[PDB]
RNA sequence: ACACAAACGGCGCGCG
DNA sequence: GTCCTATCGATCTTCGGAAGAGATTCAGA
DNA sequence: CTGAATCTCTTCCCGCGCGCCGTAGGAC
């Protein structure tokens, strides 16, 4: 028994073990810290790195010995707390949330200290540790040997970390909050205060919104500067007039050089947001990134403030036709069930016509709803009066795509809608009632089965995916890149998936980052367009589509003829580096993990030219 | 409408509008008559201990024809009371005591009674009473036992779907679950055939058991098949038809009669066909003798014209078979009737797989089986059989078991034997086969009919009875081997196993809960829940989706939303406020009748099997106030099925909106409004909260706040009509009106508050007065408040003052921004209390003492402590300052210091001995303290008894020996020397003399008794004889990363405390307390919260302007004009108040309650609408819209445009970050392995988790993996050189090598493997 | 003599 | 009361679940 | 030596917080 399972040995000591310099925490947001800083309580600091306090009071000499060392320590005296400072002064530490999801869930930073008690984190990198603030706890670990050090700052270091291991692309897309209020700001009013003005750059359109002037969204013509990097990468300016909003401008301001005006003149979305972010980093690298990014988040946190993108119920406009609808398609749905007692119709069709008559209704409440949302707004402009997108909080926040979805707006401004048993048999009656008026009992009760049932797969799904990753680990843990090329000429071809009809993938995404088997045949004949074996990068990839190419030919791990273990070549790209792996590295683990992950996401319960 | 006086100070605001009539019951009724129930010494024979001693006794030996005989039990009371049996840490147990009759019969003789004695009242039991709040106290503790959700004892059929043995086949299951003993369980092979199997042992075919009940094939071919018929008639074998089973045939011959066909080969058959063929007699028919051959034979049968026997009943036939039984002379052979699905074979196939022929195989079989290489013998084997089934002592179906099963098989009568007997079972069998030939349905397990409750009283009577069952072996044998005319009865039975059995059930059982007394809500959810698990349940992995998932019958049962986190969903429940139990132990629920046209007030309470057969509408449907609907139909549940029927189509209406919640989910306002999901969060994180000191009411109500305080008992409650004279904080004593005062009684009342003291969560309970001197009270007012209660208002948390919007990313995610004010303002300050004892042991190097001579300790330290050794009361310690002096010799500090990383206040002592041990002067004076204590409330006590006592001598001294100049001044009791004969007076004198010198002697026995109570040591546990209880107080104020919760299922914890300057203020000044982060309310879906605000905000304002007037000089007219416009505003609600009563002095007093903001209810599905909440607003100083516009603290400018501001209630969880932070450098290791302790308790390191070690191996870095595990987990040297090195500087690891790896080494080494390490 | 300190194994309830 | 001493293993409140591959195992072929 | 219908010892997310609680039989 001690060895076998669970309770074994290998499980219970040798696999995971307690380990001393550790301790757990409750987790906080601090806007205030920079992407590579973590703030964290004195009192677990000046326990945690005693041995350390220690060496120097001794080096200070102030301690005589250990023990009065240890002494000196009860007091908590100013000295410690210098000596602690000057300790803690760049030493990096590690926190992990529990249960790790990949590599990413344990990330190294530098530390700063805090009175309080709880461990503060910064908002951008807590959403890849996927931390809910909603009590979550957190666990610290320090190193303690030069190697470790080196080892913790080379490797785990946020600032290395903004790509996604599963997927070479940005983890570190801004937070809810964060994109909302950059949302409203780059957002445009067809008229408002300080309209119509021309400003040479930035700098004033800042000051004329300080002093209230003119507003954040309101139409301006503004002078700009923006900078081109030569076909070697020299940036080189340019300087243009142009029409926009004032906001944006401002925002510009935040934003490196060498990345075109035209992608800020716009409202921007986590969607705009998301690819600016990832094409920025790698027209311009990672160190302007890092930076960039906080600059991001500090702006963003402070206009959100100012912009008092409050909620409230008034704002839950919800449209007449939805009473309108509902009594038009009962109405039709009283004529089938007459029909049924007339004999007309069997009860499967009685059945399936209604539900049918219910999710034309719904979705024609659907459409009254959503549109006028978006529609209202009208606003006059030097005389006259025009529409415009709503600036209604609800709109703004689905809108932004910062949280929730077209359908929490329609089951709270429209209806609930059709809804079903533990079978998943509908009942044969919707939801007809939104949230903004309340339920009835026995609708709220039919609500009960789904929100349960969601809730049950939920709790033996996490169960369950666990079971699983851990025999992923175990396998393909044994797999490690050692080889440069194994030599094979032979490998797989790949094709876009072409399913439902037309394809449902782009070949593009998939060759990105592979290498090829045999040099690709030009467009035509016997020309060929690419090496035989070469890292298919993006501009290639680029190339590629540009020309008529169908499928191409790429060498594969499967096929990798390595001794026990893996080529380089056979690998390529590295997702979390952009360029090829470096030699000597387990993939086997990352790749389990990289599935690990999204498993728990998963559920457990002729037509053109 | 008019209120009490209680009632009378704050008449919360209420919207509901329909005019319920059931009042919400009261909510512990459950447990209470559960207990009741059991322990009553009921004559009755059914239920409680009685029926357990029924069950068992009498109690014989054949060795002596001799027997002990039951009779009925005393029951003792208590050895102390419920806080003296807490604070001396035991069981509140009570002694059970009974009487039985032992015999000797006579032998050789009619057995007449050679002896005969009934027994002297032994005693063996200790039960714990169900205390007042319906709790057990146990050892130092106290304990709920939560309701057990079992399947009932019945009768079950169903079927598998795919599982049915991968063939596509549908597989029928048929399972009998006694009350008690074996289980029966029947079975359709895959090969159709029917088997039989015991307690889930192997398949046997079912034959056997018919067999076994004496019966032979062909009586079972008569009892399972109907018979066809073949008759010689004029030639060969004509078929005696019955056309009706031509259903669905289609014939191979012709069929004919009365010279006309009505079928022919290839011609189906159908009723119109049917209807000539018998209305034409064609009871004959000669179907071609190969269809004869076809059938197989009802019956044997002889050659009788040669005494020879050769046919085989369930033989198949054939032609020459035939010309054998004609050639017997044979005019019939009788066949079984049978079609391919109508009448199935499974019988005969079952039959033909059956190697048993006669009882005698049976029996032997059915014992072989029973006992797997074991001695047959017939008698043993019927025996064997008898128990089985046909004996209580082996296998029992209770009342409700009986009626269950009757229920199944369409019994309309519905008792029976506890046992089980051939009929039934055939019953059983011939269900099972009628579902296989498609006419029988299978049941469904979820069901509630198919499920039971089982409570207290019942479970504890089972347990009793196992104990019952091993005394039944040691007296056996005694009884068996006792002479029986010396020995007598508490020889032959002795309590030891008995009380264990009960004593370990309590303190064991899974379903036996240490209390979430938390808080006051907490409680009683925690006390009506219901559980699957424990023993007859499910267990908490093995549980089906479709189990969790909720059931149409739970409706007005089983609370969907209840339903705790965690493998617990779906398996942990909650009654519903009005749920009721039925005799049978079934979940029922409380309906009113459409009575003709009207619905009507007559309410009649259902099970799930009930209601099936009814049509029950909507509670919130509209009524004419006759009863009619006001639509002409109406939205119905008939089957469950949601559909519109018709008035006076309907049937029945439930009682209330509210019916269909718990307790739990009932206090949440606006809950129709909020999705399930945060619903079901606020509901636990409910009885997650922790109370605060300054805790006042919440503001949006739903209507429960006053139930459920009375019902928690926490408060205290006017037992009788009364006015109030004293007050001191620690208690209330009241005089009762003439109408409650008893002839032979005081007339005054006297309660004991609870004061501070650790909860089962370490919070302290302290009960508060809430009433003053000569105040009137009615019977079963609120006399005292308790924790988180006000005027016996549910008071949980604050109504705080809070914004939507973010700020500057600090209220980013749940994350709850906060302000230094509030903090200030006290709202959310907590106390906690933490017991520490020590024990003085009985080292063999010499027993332990406290002294104040500790080894080498401070000075300091030691002044904190007293010349005894131990602290003062009312002293302030932090970590490491001693509590209690105990040392050890070879002297040593053996001592208990305060836990490092803690500081706080001192207030208890008490101490505990064995017998034969001194005592010091601190235990002395408290023992001596809490002696005089309850000597002044016995005076106080006795000063009233004998002041009416004194009452009645002063009364006639108005009219005899009269001398009221110097009336009481010739002193009481020397009243009586007037020089009288037996004259009225004296009569009166004489006589209340000796009353007043009963009540003297009851208070004196009474004083006596208490300090010699108090007095005597403790039978403390072997190897120590005292010991010491302190407790610790500590006051906690708000912290970052303190857990925070909105009712609306918003939570989220806290990080900021800010200058107050900086928080966002509107133009009126005010700053708000809270700011919240907008966009979680989409994401969540519980707008209701934002409804709440925009209410309380509403609510806030009335009191507001309230309290300006009031602030001001106003007259009463305009308080009296202000208040009775804002109660009549609104829709048709159902609530009115008269102030205009209420004397112009309680509209004062009721005013001043109002001016810190109206209390509002809101029923669960019954609130207020937007249309009242805009007109409350308008009658507010706020725009109809809420919202408001704000001002940065920091700067001084207008946010943009208005934003919404309210008013929320919000509560504290207890999970405050200080008490989970932990951090460890440095500490000790495990003796078994030398990697780290663990815990918080013990000073221990994280665990570093194996799925975390991928994560790190997923990185390229090792050396940091090799300095995890060797250097911090698991190496002595490496470690400690470690140690050293930091101290040097040098930061740099020894490689070392893990021990724990030597330690699985030696133990696969212990194994029969040889294992070694290779250099090379 | 310049030095150790109080957990082994289960059960229930909750937590993200 | 303290303290010594020898096994420990039957009949009672038991059943409360179930996917997946190596024996052993049902029906002749 | 073919056949299923029979057959039983593996496994059941990672961590955390309290609370309780552990051989039988006998000199009387
Ligand atoms: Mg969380
Ligand atoms: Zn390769």
């Amino acid at each position: 028994d001690m060895i076998k399972g669970k309770q074994g040995r290998f499980r219970q000591n040798l696999l995971g073990k307690r380990v001393d310099y550790s301790g757990r925490s409750v987790i906080t947001v601090g806007p205030y810290l920079r992407l590579h800083q973590c703030g964290l309580p004195k009192k677990m600091a000046l326990e945690l790195f005693k041995p350390f306090i220690y060496g120097k009071l001794e080096l200070r000499g102030l301690a005589t010995t250990i023990k009065a060392a240890k002494k000196m320590v009860e007091r908590e005296e100013a000295v410690v707390w210098d000596i602690l400072d000057e300790v803690i002064r760049e030493h990096p530490v590690l926190l992990n949330r529990a249960p790790t999801l990949h590599r990413l869930g344990i990330q190294a930073f530098e530390p700063v200290l805090i009175e309080g008690k709880a461990i503060q984190l910064h908002p951008l990198v807590c959403a890849a540790y996927n931390a809910d603030f909603d009590g979550d706890q957190m666990a610290v670990h320090v190193p303690l040997t030069l190697e470790a050090q080196l080892e913790a700052r080379a490797l785990m270091m946020s600032t290395n970390n903004i790509l996604s291991p599963a997927n070479g692309e940005p983890i570190i897309v801004p937070s809810q909050d964060v994109v909302l209020g950059l949302y409203y700001m780059t957002r445009d009013c067809v008229n408002a205060k300080g309209e119509g003005m021309v400003l040479t750059g930035p700098k004033e359109a800042e000051r004329l919104y300080r002093s209230g002037l003119a507003s954040l969204h309101a139409r301006v013509k503004v002078r700009i500067t923006e900078y081109e990097k030569d076909a070697n990468g020299e940036l080189v300016a340019k300087t243009s007039l142009k029409d926009t909003t004032v906001g944006r401008a401002i925002l510009w301001m935040i934003v490196p050089k060498g990345l075109p005006y035209s992608i800020v003149n716009q409202a921007l979305g986590k969607k705009a947001i998301s690819k600016m972010l990832n094409t920025c980093y790698r027209i311009l690298g990672l160190k302007p990134t890092v930076i960039f990014a906080d600059q991001i988040m500090y702006t963003g946190f402070a206009y959100a403030a100012r912009s008092g993108a409050s909620v409230g119920i008034d704002d839950m406009v919800i449209p007449e036709k939805k009473h309108e609808i509902i009594s038009e398609a009962e109405a039709e749905v009283a004529e089938i069930q007459e029909q049924f007692q007339s004999g007309l119709v069997t009860a499967g069709e009685r059945y399936n016509k209604v539900i049918d008559i219910w999710a034309a209704a719904n979705d024609r409440v659907s459409k009254a709803m959503m549109d006028n949302l978006q529609t209202e707004t009208v606003i006059n402009r030097d005389g006259q009066e025009e529409k415009q997108v709503s600036f209604n909080s609800i709109y703004m926040m689905a809108d932004s795509g910062a949280r929730g979805s077209a359908a929490q707006i329609r089951q709270l401004a429209g209806m609930r809608g059709l809804m079903a048993k533990p079978d998943g048999s509908i009942i044969e009656t919707p939801i007809t009632a939104n949230f903004r008026e309340g339920l009835n009992v026995l609708q709220y009760f039919i609500s009960t089965h789904g929100a349960r049932k969601g809730l049950a797969d939920t709790a033996l799904k996490t169960a369950n995916s666990g079971y699983l990753t851990r025999r992923l680990v175990d396998v393909a843990q044994d797999l490690v890149v050692t080889e440069d090329d194994c030599g094979t000429h032979e490998g797989i071809m790949m094709t876009p998936v072409i399913e439902g009809g037309d394809v449902k993938e782009p070949l593009r995404d998939r060759v990105l980052g592979r290498v090829t088997a045999e040099d690709v045949l030009k467009p035509g004949t016997a020309d060929i367009l690419v090496p035989r074996n070469t890292l298919l990068h993006e501009q290639w990839c680029d190339l590629l589509e540009e020309n008529s190419v169908d499928a191409v030919k790429v060498r594969s791990v499967v096929s990798c003829d390595t001794d026990f273990g893996v080529c380089a070549h056979c690998y390529g790209r590295d997702l979390a580096r952009g360029h090829i792996i470096n030699k000597g590295e387990a993939i086997g683990v990352i790749a389990a993990q990289s599935i690990g992950e999204p498993g728990t996401q998963l559920t457990m319960r002729v037509k053109n030219k | 409408m008019v209120y009490s006086y209680t009632e009378k100070k704050r008449i919360r605001k209420d919207f509901g509008k329909r005019p319920q009539v059931l009042d919400v019951p009261y909510l512990l009724s459950i447990q209470l008559d559960s207990f009741q129930k059991f322990i009553e010494q009921d004559p009755e024979g059914q239920y409680g201990l009685e029926a357990a001693f029924r069950s068992v006794f009498p109690i014989q030996s054949y060795s002596g024809n001799s027997e002990l005989q039951y009779v009925s039990y005393r029951l003792g009371e208590p050895v102390f009371d419920v806080q003296e049996c807490q604070i001396r840490g035991v069981t509140y147990s009570a002694p059970l005591r009974v009487k039985l009759r032992l015999v000797i019969y006579e032998r050789e003789a009619p057995e007449g009674t050679v002896k005969d004695i009934k027994e002297q009242e032994v005693y063996m039991g200790e039960i714990p009473l169900m205390t007042d709040n319906g709790t057990f106290v146990i050892n130092g503790t106290e304990r709920v036992i939560v309701s057990q959700l079992h399947r009932s004892p019945g009768v079950f059929f169903d079927s598998d779907k795919g599982k049915t043995h991968s063939s596509g086949k549908v597989l029928y299951n048929a399972r009998i679950i006694p009350y008690r003993g074996s289980w029966l369980d029947f079975e359709f092979d895959p090969k159709d055939n029917l088997f039989v199997r015991i307690d889930r042992r192997r398949k046997l075919p079912a034959t056997i058991i018919l067999r076994a009940l004496n019966y032979t094939t062909e009586q079972i071919l008569d009892l399972f098949f109907e018979k066809v018929i073949f008759e010689i008639r004029d030639n060969k074998l004509q078929m005696e038809l019955v056309p009706e089973r031509l259903r669905g045939e289609t014939a191979s011959f012709d069929i004919e009669a009365n010279g006309k066909v009505y079928v022919e080969k290839g011609r189906r058959i159908t009723a119109r066909h049917i209807r000539q063929l018998e209305k034409d007699d064609v009871k004959l028919i000669e179907v071609p003798v190969e269809y004869i051959a076809g059938k197989v034979v009802a019956k044997d049968y002889i050659d009788e014209s040669t005494g020879e026997l050769i046919c085989a009943a369930n033989m198949e036939l054939s032609l020459d078979l035939l010309a054998k039984l004609s050639q017997s002379g044979h005019k019939r052979i009788e066949t079984l009737f049978t079609n391919d699905l109508d009448h199935g074979p499974y019988i005969s196939e079952t039959l033909r797989v059956d190697p048993t022929n006669d009882r005698l195989s049976a029996l032997v079989e059915i014992y072989r089986m029973m006992r797997p290489g074991e001695p047959p013998t017939r008698e043993a084997a019927e025996s064997l059989f008898e128990n089985l089934f046909f004996s209580e002592d082996r296998y029992d179906l209770s009342a409700v078991g009986r009626m269950k099963f009757n229920r199944s098989l369409l019994r309309e009568e519905i008792e029976g034997s506890g046992i089980l007997s051939k009929d039934d079972i055939i019953d059983v069998m011939k269900k099972l086969i009628d579902i296989r030939n498609g006419k029988g349905e299978v049941d469904d397990i979820d069901h509630l009919g198919n499920r039971r409750i089982r409570s207290v009283g019942e479970m504890a009577e089972n347990q009793f009875r196992v104990g019952l069952v091993r005394v039944e072996r040691a007296v056996k044998e005694r009884l068996s081997l006792g002479d029986l005319d010396t020995l007598m009865p508490q020889d032959m039975i002795n309590a030891k196993p008995i009380s264990a059995a009960v004593k370990e059930f309590f303190g064991s059982s899974q379903l036996s809960q240490f209390m979430d007394q938390n808080n006051p809500l907490s409680e009683i959810t925690h006390k009506r829940r219901i559980s699957a698990l424990g023993p007859g349940g499910l267990t908490r992995e093995r549980a089906g989706f479709e189990v969790r998932d909720v059931h149409p019958t739970h409706y007005g049962r089983v609370c969907p939303i209840e339903t705790p986190e965690g493998p617990n969903i779906g398996l942990i429940n909650s009654l519903s406020v009005y749920a009721q139990t039925n005799e049978y132990g079934f979940l029922e629920t409380p309906y009113r009748k459409v009575t003709d046209g009207v619905v009507t007030d007559e309410i009649h309470y259902l099970s799930a099997i009930e209601e099936g057969n009814y049509v029950i509408a909507q509670a919130n449907s509209n009524l004419d106030e006759e009863g009619h609907f006001v639509e002409d139909l109406v939205t119905c549940r008939s089957k469950g099925e949601s559909s519109l029927f018709s008035r006076d189509q309907v049937d029945y209406m439930d009682v209330s909106t509210q019916q269909v919640v718990s307790v739990g989910a009932s206090l949440i306002p606006f809950l129709e409004h909020d999705d399930a999901n945060r619903a079901l969060m606020g509901a636990n994180m409910q009885r997650q909260a922790v109370p605060t000191l300054r805790a006042d009411k919440p503001l949006v109500g739903t209507g429960m706040e006053r139930a459920v305080a009375v019902d928690s008992g926490v408060t205290a409650v006017a037992k009788r009509g009364g006015v109030v004279q004293y007050v001191d904080a620690s208690r209330i004593v009241i005089k009762v009106n003439e109408d409650e005062m008893y002839p032979g009684e005081a007339g005054i009342d006297i309660y004991n508050l609870t004061k501070y003291t650790r909860s089962n969560q370490n919070t302290c309970i302290n009960q508060m007065p809430c009433v003053s001197l000569g105040e009137p009270v009615e019977r079963g007012d609120v006399l005292a408040d308790g924790p988180s209660t006000d005027l016996g208002e549910l008071a949980l948390g604050q109504n705080m003052r809070v914004a939507f919007m973010p700020w500057n990313g600090y209220n980013f995610e749940d994350s709850i921004l906060v302000s230094e004010r509030v903090v200030q303002e006290d709202r959310f300050t907590t106390i906690h209390i933490q017991e520490l004892a020590c024990v003085s042991r009985d080292t063999k190097l010499g027993p332990e003492e406290i002294t104040a001579d500790i080894p080498n300790v401070g000075e300091a330290a030691l002044s904190k402590l007293d010349e005894s050794g131990i602290v003062y009361i009312g002293a302030e310690v932090t970590g490491g300052d001693i509590l209690v002096g105990k040392v050890t010799p070879k002297v040593k500090d053996s001592s208990l210091r305060v836990p490092n990383g803690v500081s706080g206040t001192v207030i208890d002592v008490q101490v505990f001995t064995r017998d034969g041990v001194e005592k010091d002067k601190r235990a002395l004076e408290i023992e001596e303290m809490q002696l005089k204590q309850a000597k002044k409330d016995l005076s106080e006590e006795l000063q009233i008894l004998e002041a009416g006592l004194f009452s009645r001598i002063r009364a006639v001294l108005v009219a005899g020996g009269v001398e009221a100049e110097k009336l009481d001044k010739l002193p009481r009791d020397r009243w009586l020397e007037l020089g009288l004969t037996d004259e009225e007076k004296q009569n009166q004198l004489e006589q209340l003399a000796e009353q007043y010198d009963e009540l003297k002697h009851e208070f004196e026995k009474k004083l006596e008794a208490k300090r010699r109570k108090i007095t005597q040591g403790d039978d403390l546990a072997p190897g120590v004889l005292k010991i010491v209880k302190v407790y610790l107080a500590v006051k906690r104020r708000i912290q970052p990363g303190d857990k925070m919760a909105g009712r609306h299922g918003n939570k989220g914890v806290i990080s900021k405390i800010n200058p107050i300057e900086d928080m966002p203020y509107d133009e009126n000044g005010t700053p708000v307390d809270i700011v919240l982060n907008p966009l979680g309310v989409p994401s969540r879906m519980n707008i209701g919260q934002i409804l709440e605000t925009h209410l309380g905000m509403a609510a806030k304002g009335i009191g507001d302007k309230i309290n300006a007037m009031l602030k001001q000089q106003q007259e009463v007219a305009k308080l009296r004009e202000f208040i009775q416009r804002a109660y009549d505003l609104g829709a048709d609600v159902r609530q009115k108040v008269d102030l205009s009563t209420f004397s112009d002095e309680e509209v004062m007093r009721l005013a001043e309650n109002l001016r810190k903001g109206m209390p509002i209810a809101t029923p669960v599905f019954d609130g207020a609408k937007e249309a009242e909440i805009k007109e409350l607003l308008k009658l507010g100083d706020l725009p109809t819209s809420g919202q408001i516009r704000l001002y940065d603290g920091r700067t001084g400018e207008q946010f943009e445009r208005p934003v919404t501001v309210g008013y929320m209630y919000m509560l504290k969880l207890n999970h405050l970050v200080d008490d989970k932070m932990h951090a460890r450098s440095t500490g000790s290791y495990s003796l078994v392995t030398q990697q780290p302790l663990g815990g918080k308790a013990q000073f221990g390191g994280q665990r570093f988790g194996e799925m975390e070690v991928w994560a790190l191996e997923a990185y390229g870095a090792a050396y940091t993996l090799q300095e995890m595990l060797t250097v911090k987990s698991d190496d002595v040297n490496g470690r400690t050189k470690m140690y050293k090195n930091i101290v040097d500087g040098n930061h740099q690891m020894e490689p070392g090598m893990p021990e724990s790896f030597n330690v699985l080494l030696k133990e696969i080494r212990s194994l029969g493997i040889n294992i070694e390490l290779e250099d090379e």
